[PDB]
């Protein structure tokens, strides 16, 4: 599954858009509008649970990219916007510790929406292309091929390993 | 516009 969950100035999601055809099979039936993140990452992983796309018995790992730009600020300064942001990784966070508790590792990235078009021309979701980021901060080189034909399985295994082997 | 999060699942 690989969702793209644009998020509003309310703190809700305005859109839900899957870029994968298997979790187009997640999204419907699922009210995702008046919901935060947290609550869209718990809805979409519960049913890619049901539906098989994801593994309770068995060792998964779930990517949670956000990124954000932060073009707006409105009342009378910017951080009205960024408490809102605050509030928004909090909700991230706490999404992250609910859903991994079954023995999944899920893990947050960050990105600007610089990076987001760069996976929307590729057709890529944002948490697969939030790995090809890590590759270019440990300075490993893996191409935009790599991370669009590869599982996120073998993605996050390829990079958090190399930081932990010399 | 604000923020964008893309979930990833295998």
């Amino acid at each position: 599954p690989s969702i793209e969950l644009w998020i509003n100035y309310n703190n809700k999601i305005a859109e839900a858009k899957a870029l994968n055809g298997d979790a187009e099979t997640v999204l419907e039936g699922l009210e995702l509008k008046e919901k935060t993140v947290a609550e869209a990452v718990n809805e979409i992983v519960q049913k890619s649970m049901e539906l098989g796309f994801i593994s309770r018995e068995k060792e998964n790992i779930i990517l949670i990219s956000t990124a954000c730009d932060l073009k707006a600020g409105e009342g009378s300064e910017n951080k009205d916007v960024q408490n809102k942001i605050g509030q928004l990784f909090d909700d991230v966070n706490k999404a992250v510790s609910d859903l991994k508790n079954s023995g999944i590792t899920t893990r947050i990235l960050n990105l600007t929406l610089e990076e987001r078009e760069s996976s929307k021309e590729e057709n890529i979701s944002m948490g697969r292309y939030a790995v090809y980021l890590k590759a270019k901060e440990q300075n490993v080189n893996l191409t935009i091929d790599e991370i669009k034909d590869a599982d996120l399985l073998e993605l996050i295994a390829k990079l958090e390993h190399h930081h932990h082997h010399h | 516009m604000y923020a964008y999060v893309g979930i990833d699942i295998n």
